[PDB]
């Protein structure tokens, strides 16, 4: 009910190779070594400028980028949908169609001016 | 997984704490090398729940082909230690 | 504390 | 007290509810003891080309093509022409196939007959 | 064990079933009359034939 | 209803960035999982004035 | 980082159910040694955790506090008007 | 067409006079630009096909295919480069000649106008396929399958060359235009159910029906990958472009003479598509699907209505370029493994990372997944056999539930799970594997932009 | 409810048919009966685009509930007088439909016993 | 429909009363409310069976991450007869859990009354399966059972989880998440409700046992 | 799993607990207990009773046209 | 097989483990728990193995009619929710010889530490199989137990793969 003699020695042996196995799983400080890379200007600007974690400079980065993304993402798109839409496929029959607006009494047309008789009166109701 | 990865020493220390905590072996001889049957008396039965008292303290299922095998409070620590990959 | 990953070749 | 269990296809005997477990004899320890010994003897001989540091490729196993060449090229020259075979191709093979043939034929007839009676709906079909 | 699991399962199955049936066949509501609508029950709202003149109902007040 | 129509659509094709900026690889990775949130939270607030103008 | 595990004297079944439990197998001529392996779930921060109709009211005193102010300015403004 | 016919045999003298290690880079390279030449046959009219000549013909239902098959052939040389490099300088350029040479022969059956040119082109493309799955197979059992191939074949095709002779006697023509005004209706004799089941029989082997499809599991399982691409991709869709020519001669025979096999096929499709979930076999898993995808086209066919029509020429170009991409990436696990059970290479997604994504769009695209083409030509069949009879919906709602099983189940048992412990030679993926896949499903995936270029005539 | 007991457990004549009412005619009692009012017309419930189940008898409560809460926009939490007068005239359509349904159980109480002494008595 | 929705709706309800693991507890009572919702279109209220929708989003979400904050807390342990004494432990996530827990049993008032109770006044007050009615209202009772059950085996009681864990809530990614639907659950059926535009007639005058269903049956 | 404050582990103690963990939850639960409380005080009519349920047998046999017996 | 002295034993410990699920409450399960040690514990030095078999057939068939339908389990045992979960990032070792020299030259001091391995391997394998061939039966080998290294310097036969194998959580 429990290791043979030989049974403990194989273990042994075994788990001491195992560790050096995992010990050389470790990384040296100089790896990786990563080849060059051809940094962008506008990084260093913040790199530098982000070095110290001050708080005023975190919302100019933090306005920055999201700027920088409300104009690539939404800004543009929006540009290219209106103009499709409106050159290209507003110009064509039935391509859009917008449910008529609800017209109650008493309400006044834009267009035409015209004026709606409002309803007949309610005799009354108090409660 | 944020966790606080393992050490030998920690295994050790943790598994004779659980054994500190059973009141059917004596503090004062309690070794690594301690077999519990010859040089503790404890029966097989009573072995079982020294390992059960073990895989809920690491939380982690240990099969009863080894189990019933180990026989030492250091072979509990070298089979942890083993089968959770640690090696300083 | 920084293990080297083994993974396949990502190269090709 | 404890209902038997009762075993299925889809559901086996708990190894420990088995009685042949229990009623060991000098048979029994033996086969198992043999057993073991085919058991290990293959471990060996997979081993000894697992762990050779000069391979690269596939293991070929023996077990594993013995398999797929029973399932498709020995299965026929195995075959005998008799009612156990002949009964169940006929029910499995021609079964299926005029039982759809009275199944289509006879709702296209019905429904032929109704078009040309003209009371069959087809106000707005014009895709078929 | 797999007979019983058997029985159980098409136990529930069946008498949910029968209980559906029963169900349908005696609906609960609420001790009210038809609703009323305004005109010739909507007769042109909902798809009416301008040119037959419906049968005219009127819904009287209580 | 010009604008109906333009905020409607802008708010699918915005989900849609994302999916083609990572075909090209036009982007630097490991900012990926929060540039896909910043997505996800600018076309909520575009999906908003579509859906003020349908309750108002 | 060698953290400090608590020192093992320190967990005794006194005064918590483990206690109740062993008086409970002791007239049965039993005995339940882990018990102080269990103890440490009944001492510290983990002694008399709160009650499932006490969760639910979770907030109600600040909850409460605050509404009968919020109220008190409601009364007060609609005085003038 | 002879802008197409004779670049194509001027491959010829390319292979042959070349250096003898540029035999691939030219074959390659010029039999892509025959491929691009190949987009001016769109030229078609909503009226009028193109009538070239007196004996070429090109309408919406033969340009698709003509592009489709052109476009293989560049594929099959990148697929056969590997297990032909140590292979005698000779015979791989007459391996090339064979693939060549089969391409020239469909160019002029897709093509022909004549009804009898088009059996001897149709008939010809035998023994170059005959040749490569004989000469170039990897297994004992080709030699088998190239008898079992050539002789289901012929005992149908036999009969065929009769009936066209009697009726070119009892006409005066078989050119298709003047059978498209001097057809005259079948009247219902014993006569004619034995010119019905002549003409039939030849291009229903070759789809194939089923129980007439036993040559087709040995002849696609045993050809190399070569071959296995065109066999399954183009010479299925010689039967099927048969069909929708022969039968504008069988008119109104063919309204009651399809029972017998509209019910094989409906009930095929479960019996093949249920095959395929216990295949051992990685390449016969695929072979058995090709069956069940040209169930749809033959039913598709004898029932005659537009949308049948238009959704059974995209069957054809979609499983085409499906068929071929399954081959191409089964082989290349053949290539590292060197065997063709399913389950001896598993967990090959941790290993083979840009493979396995393949294998994802190449199953997304078996099952007919929208808005693939593979959908939209599966669902126009099942739209209009619904109008056939409401009935078939339960037998092709059952089949699609059984496809996407068979698909999925070839996915997970090869691409997911724990890696064989024992195969270590899982070399990554060279960039001629890479782009042999990127040349199937993009062109597969772009078509769902424009699809009206592959709905056939009746579009 | 209860009526489902009485018209499953007990009588069927005496209980009120749903899928059936009403049964007697509209001017068995009330000798003279007014028509219900319609404030609204076809044009305005049209134009209005109320939905065929909201074009009932208190359309013209809803139509200018609907005005108030579109000019209303953004302040949601107004407009709720409107929204009260709306819901109270449909209180009334239901007690009117409760009543409807009330007159059948008692006519059909009088049936059961207006019939019962024309057939003892002959 | 009706009926369809009506035995799925009780029968996934009953098997989550003996379900251990966490996820699979909150999947069952996903499939609960799934019936329910077709409960609705069965009785003919599109619009409502919608209103569900919307209100279900917010607060069904948010069992989930607090359910995955618990789990990760404990490395990967699933098992409610494995956690506890989490109530003071991890008060943010506890007080999402109840905020959670009561927003699905329907208490008043939050995003889950202004759509679950329609759904039952309209099914009593119409004219509806009587088996299908019950079930429904049934269903609605193991409603706040389940809910219990994970309240009372992962908040309440001692802990049971191992001796060396780390339960940690802080990172801020964790809390704000949580804290845009902790909002939402509470305010979501609020503010919807009274912006939708009326396309219905609501049935708002019935008995008082059938106004107050679903109180009386959640608090049993 | 990655940012925000760091908490060192214990054993078979209490985890260590900050001061805005406490804080913000304390305060979401209140919320929640102002907003139940609030509205019911305001909406009390939406979980009780709108308007009254009639009591049909009160009603008198005159205001349903119910003349009498004998004729 | 088993020896009757095991089966107890693992008899013993299922009854714990699918009692501890019943139980639920720590204080609960010490209670119960102990009451079942008394039951096996009354039996611990009976005789005839025919009765004591006849205890262990009869003990089966009650833990089966009392067994937990959803016992607890280990994440990462059979049947837990976290079995299997890491296996798709075990990559093996081998697969680090098809690097391309420009991903070897990231990490020169790991691949140059893993070429000792490899020659260490290479130039202990011939002996290792000696080691088996003399050791073993004539016939062939009779249990699944490998013998450990004897000889000063030499490596256990059969040790490179359960020695290098992926760790538990690669990535
Ligand atoms: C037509 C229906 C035939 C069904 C009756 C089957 C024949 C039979 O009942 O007699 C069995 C006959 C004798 O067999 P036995 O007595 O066992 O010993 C001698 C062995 N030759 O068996 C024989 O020996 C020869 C029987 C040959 C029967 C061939 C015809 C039936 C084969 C199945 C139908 C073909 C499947 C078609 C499927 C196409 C679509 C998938
Ligand atoms: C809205 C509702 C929608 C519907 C949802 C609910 C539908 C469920 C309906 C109730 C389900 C009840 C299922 C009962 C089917 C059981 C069929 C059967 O008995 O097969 C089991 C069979 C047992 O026999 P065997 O294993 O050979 O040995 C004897 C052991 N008793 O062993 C076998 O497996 C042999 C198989 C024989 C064929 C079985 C029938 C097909
Ligand atoms: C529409 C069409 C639908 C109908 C299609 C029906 C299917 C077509 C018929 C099956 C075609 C034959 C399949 C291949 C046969 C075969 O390969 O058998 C091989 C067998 C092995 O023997 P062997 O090769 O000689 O020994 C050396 C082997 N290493 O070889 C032999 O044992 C000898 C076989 C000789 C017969 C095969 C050649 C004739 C095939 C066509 C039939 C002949 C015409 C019918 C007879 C006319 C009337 C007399
Ligand atoms: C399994 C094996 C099954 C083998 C079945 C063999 C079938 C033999 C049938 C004989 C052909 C019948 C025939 O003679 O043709 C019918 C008709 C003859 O009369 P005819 O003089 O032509 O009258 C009109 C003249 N102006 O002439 C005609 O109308 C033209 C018919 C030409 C059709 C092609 C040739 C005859 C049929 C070929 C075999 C059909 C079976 C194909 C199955 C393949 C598998
Ligand atoms: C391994 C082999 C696989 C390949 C198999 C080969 C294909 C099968 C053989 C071809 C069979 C063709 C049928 C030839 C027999 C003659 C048919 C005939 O003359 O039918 C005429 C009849 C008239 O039509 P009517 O219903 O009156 O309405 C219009 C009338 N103006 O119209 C009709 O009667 C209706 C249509 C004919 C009846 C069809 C019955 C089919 C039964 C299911 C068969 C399934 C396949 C069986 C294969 C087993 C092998
Ligand atoms: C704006 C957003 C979050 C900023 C914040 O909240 O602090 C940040 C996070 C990751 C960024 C994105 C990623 O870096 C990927 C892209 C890289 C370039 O900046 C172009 C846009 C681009 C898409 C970036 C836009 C913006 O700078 C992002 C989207
Ligand atoms: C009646 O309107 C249908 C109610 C169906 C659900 C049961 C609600 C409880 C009703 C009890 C009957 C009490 C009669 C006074
Ligand atoms: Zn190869």
């Amino acid at each position: 009910s429990g290791y043979t003699p030989e049974e403990k020695l194989r273990l042994q042996q075994l788990r001491e190779l195992r560790r050096r196995w995992l010990k050389d799983q470790e990384l040296s400080p100089r790896e990786p070594v990563l080849p060059p890379q051809r940094v962008s200007p506008v990084e260093r600007f913040w790199n530098k400028f982000l070095q110290d974690g001050a708080l005023w400079k975190n919302v100019i980065y933090k306005t920055y980028r999201h700027s920088i993304f409300a104009f690539t993402h939404v800004l543009i798109p929006v540009w290219i949908i209106h103009y499709y839409l409106k050159y290209h496929v507003t110009t064509k029959p039935y391509t859009i169609v917008e449910k008529k607006p609800r017209i109650f009494p008493g309400d006044t047309i834009l267009e035409t001016g015209e004026v709606i008789p409002p309803m007949k009166e309610f005799p009354d109701q108090h409660h | 997984s944020d966790a606080p990865p393992l050490t030998l020493e920690g295994i050790k220390d943790r598994v004779l704490y659980v054994l500190k905590l059973y009141d059917k072996i004596d503090p004062e001889k309690l070794s690594v090398n301690s077999h519990f049957m010859k040089d503790l008396g404890l029966d097989s039965l009573d072995q079982v729940e020294i390992i059960m008292a073990m895989e809920d303290e690491f939380g982690f299922e240990i099969p009863d082909i080894d189990a019933e095998k180990l026989m030492c409070p250091q072979e509990i620590v070298d089979y942890i230690a083993d089968k959770k990959d640690v090696y300083e | 504390k920084r293990l080297f990953i083994i993974k396949p070749s990502g190269f090709y | 007290s404890f209902p038997k269990y009762e075993a299925s296809r889809l559901s086996s005997l708990p190894t420990t509810l088995d009685p042949a477990e229990y009623d060991i004899s000098s048979e029994t320890r033996k086969a198992q003891a043999e057993r073991l010994a085919i058991r290990s003897r293959l471990k060996r001989e997979y081993q000894l080309q697992y762990y050779d540091p000069s391979r690269r490729g596939v293991i070929e196993d023996p077990a594993l093509v013995r398999w797929t060449y029973a399932r498709s090229a020995n299965i026929y020259p195995n075959f005998r022409p008799n009612t156990k075979t002949s009964l169940l191709g006929a029910l499995f093979g021609i079964g299926p196939l005029v039982f759809w043939y009275y199944v289509f034929k006879t709702d296209r007839d019905r429904k032929e007959k109704l078009i040309q009676e003209g009371k069959l709906d087809r106000t707005f079909n014009i895709s078929y | 064990n797999w007979n019983l699991m058997c029985k159980h399962l098409f136990g529930f199955v069946a008498f949910m079933l029968f209980m559906f049936w029963v169900g349908e066949t005696y609906p609960a509501y609420q001790p009210v009359g038809p609703k009323q609508y305004p005109y010739n029950n909507l007769y042109l709202e909902r798809g009416g034939d301008p040119n037959k003149e419906p049968e005219p109902v009127v819904h009287y007040e209580i | 209803m010009n604008m109906f129509s333009s905020l409607s659509l802008v708010t699918l094709l915005l989900l849609t960035m994302p999916i083609m900026m990572m075909s090209f690889n036009t982007y630097k990775p490991s900012n990926y999982p929060l540039y896909v949130k910043t997505a996800i939270s600018y076309a909520f607030i575009t999906s908003m004035i579509p859906t003020m103008m349908f309750i108002h | 980082s060698k953290m400090e595990l608590p020192d093992y004297k320190q967990w005794k079944i006194e005064g918590t159910p483990l206690e109740t439990v062993q008086e409970k197998l002791a007239a049965r001529g039993l005995r339940d040694p882990w018990g102080r392996n269990e103890a440490w779930r009944y001492m510290g921060g983990f002694a008399n955790n709160v009650s499932f109709v006490g969760a639910l009211l979770k907030g109600f005193k600040w909850g409460f506090a605050a509404f009968v102010v919020a109220i008190g300015a409601e009364y007060y403004l609609e005085s003038q008007k | 067409m002879l802008k197409y016919i004779i670049p194509t045999i001027m491959l010829m003298p390319l292979t042959w006079l070349s250096k003898n290690n540029m035999i691939w880079v030219n074959s390659t390279a010029h039999s892509l630009l025959i491929s691009f030449t190949s987009l001016l046959l769109m030229n078609q009219f909503g009226d009028n096909s193109l009538n070239f000549s007196l004996l070429f013909f090109s309408d919406s239902l033969s340009t698709p295919l003509l592009i489709l098959t052109m476009w293989l052939l560049p594929l099959m040389l990148m697929a056969s480069q590997h297990h032909l490099s140590k292979e005698n300088l000779t015979r791989k350029k007459l391996f090339i000649t064979m693939l060549i040479s089969l391409q020239l022969f469909l160019i002029m059956t897709f093509t022909a106008m004549e009804l009898i040119l088009f059996y001897i082109l149709f008939e010809a493309t035998l023994v170059p396929t005959l040749i490569i799955i004989t000469r170039w197979g990897n297994q004992t059992e080709r030699l088998n399958a190239g008898l079992y191939f050539l002789f289901y074949t012929l005992a149908g095709s036999l009969p065929l060359l009769v009936a066209l002779i009697y009726i070119q006697n009892t006409v005066g023509s078989l050119n298709f235009l003047m059978l498209q005004y001097w057809v005259q209706p079948v009247h219902n004799s014993w006569s004619n159910v034995f010119m019905w089941l002549a003409c039939m029989m030849a291009f229903m082997v070759k789809m194939p029906l089923y129980g007439l499809h036993l040559w087709l599991p040995k002849a696609h399982v045993e050809a190399p990958i070569a071959g296995s691409m065109v066999l399954a991709a183009v010479l299925l869709k010689l039967g099927g472009y048969g069909m929708l020519r022969i039968t504008l001669i069988l008119n109104p025979m063919t309204d009651f003479m399809a029972y017998p096999f509209i019910m094989l096929s409906l009930w095929g499709m479960i019996m093949t598509s249920s095959i395929c979930l216990r295949q051992t076999d990685l390449k016969s898993l695929i072979a058995y699907s090709s069956v069940s995808h040209m169930a749809l086209v033959i039913v598709a066919i004898l029932i005659q209505t537009p949308w049948s029509y238009m959704g059974a020429t995209a069957l054809m170009i979609a499983h085409g370029l499906t068929s071929s991409m399954l081959f191409c990436l089964a082989n290349s696990n053949y290539e590292r493994i060197h065997s063709r059970t399913m389950i001896l290479a598993r967990g090959l997604q941790t290993l083979l990372p840009l493979m396995a994504t393949w294998w994802l769009l190449a199953s997304l695209t078996n099952l007919a997944l929208p808005p693939t083409i593979n959908l939209i030509g599966e669902l126009f069949v099942v739209m209009s056999t619904f109008s056939w009879s409401n009935i078939t919906i339960i037998l092709m709602g059952v089949n699609m539930v059984i496809t996407a099983l068979y698909s999925l189940y070839m996915l997970i048992m090869t691409q997911r799970g724990k890696y064989t412990y024992h195969i270590n030679n899982i070399s990554p993926s060279f960039t001629r594997e890479n782009a042999l896949m990127s040349l199937h499903i993009l062109p597969l995936l772009l078509l769902t932009l424009n699809p009206k270029i592959i709905l056939g005539p009746l579009y | 409810g209860a009526h489902l007991a009485r018209r499953y457990l007990g009588d069927a004549s005496v209980e009120p048919d749903p899928l059936r009412m009403p049964t007697f005619p509209p001017d068995y009692g009330f000798p003279e009966r007014k028509e219900r009012e319609m404030v609204a017309t076809q044009q305005e419930m049209n134009d209005a685009q109320l939905v065929l189940q909201q074009r009932d008898y208190c359309a013209h409560y809803l139509i200018r509930f609907l005005k108030c809460k579109r000019d209303s926009f953004p302040n949601f939490l107004a407009c709720k007088h409107e929204r009260h007068d709306w819901d109270y005239c449909e209180h009334l359509d239901y007690v009117k439909r409760m009543k409807e349904f009330e007159r059948e159980r008692r006519l059909l109480q009088r049936k059961k016993r207006r019939e019962q002494r024309e057939a003892d008595m002959a | 429909t009706l009926c369809l929705g009506a035995i799925t709706t009780l029968f996934t309800a009953m098997c989550a009363l003996t379900q251990n693991d966490i996820k699979k507890i909150i999947a069952f009572s996903t499939s609960s409310q799934l019936g329910l919702m077709m409960v609705t279109i069965g009785i003919n209220q599109p619009y409502l069976a919608f209103l569900h929708i919307c209100t279900h989003a917010f607060f069904k979400a948010m069992l989930f991450m607090c359910s995955g904050s618990i789990i990760h807390s404990l490395n990967d342990e699933q098992d409610i007869r494995k956690m506890g004494g989490l109530f003071k432990a991890m008060p943010f996530t506890t007080t999402a859990l109840i905020v959670g827990s009561l927003a699905l049993t329907g208490m008043p008032f939050l995003t889950g009354f202004y759509s679950k109770d329609l759904i039952i006044e309209a099914a009593n007050t119409s004219y509806t399966n009587a088996w299908a009615l019950l079930m429904t209202l049934i269903a609605t009772s193991f409603t706040a059972i389940y809910s219990t059950r994970i309240i009372f085996f992962a908040l309440l009681g001692q802990p049971r989880f191992p001796t060396l864990v780390n339960i940690n809530e802080n990172n801020p990614l964790l809390i704000n998440s949580i804290k845009r639907l902790l909002i939402g659950s509470l305010f979501a059926g609020y503010i919807i409700s009274n912006n939708i535009p009326p396309t219905t007639i609501p049935q708002m005058t019935m008995p008082y046992y059938l106004k107050t269903t679903a109180l009386i049956v959640t608090i049993l | 799993a990655g940012g925000g404050a760091h908490i060192e582990p214990r054993y078979r103690q209490f985890p260590q607990l900050t001061r805005s963990q406490v804080i913000q939850a304390e305060f979401f639960s209140a919320t929640m207990w102002f907003w139940i409380l609030w509205r019911f005080w305001h909406d009390s009519d939406a979980v009780l009773g709108h308007f009254p349920y009639p009591d049909p047998s009160q009603w008198t046999d005159e205001e349903l046209g119910i003349p009498p017996d004998d004729e | 097989y088993l020896t009757h002295q095991q089966k107890v034993l693992r008899l013993y410990k299922r009854a714990l483990r699918h009692l501890e699920s019943w139980c639920i409450h720590r204080d609960k399960y010490r209670y119960f728990a102990c009451l079942l040690r008394a039951r096996f514990d009354e039996h611990k030095n009976e005789k005839d193995m025919v009765k004591a078999t006849q205890l262990l057939r009869e003990a089966e068939e009650e833990f089966w009619h009392g067994q937990h339908p959803q016992p607890y389990i280990f994440p990462e045992s059979p049947g837990g929710t976290s079995y299997e979960r890491y296996e798709c990032y075990k990559v093996p070792e081998w697969c680090l010889d098809d690097w391309h020299p420009s991903e070897k030259a990231m990490y020169p001091d790991y691949f140059a530490k893993r070429e000792q391995w490899k020659k260490l391997r290479r130039e202990s394998w011939e002996r290792e199989v000696k080691q088996l061939q003399e050791e073993t039966p004539v016939g062939g080998p009779r249990t699944e137990a490998l013998p450990p290294a004897r000889k000063q310097g030499d490596l256990p036969p059969l040790w490179w793969h359960i020695v290098t194998r992926p760790r538990e959580r690669p990535m």
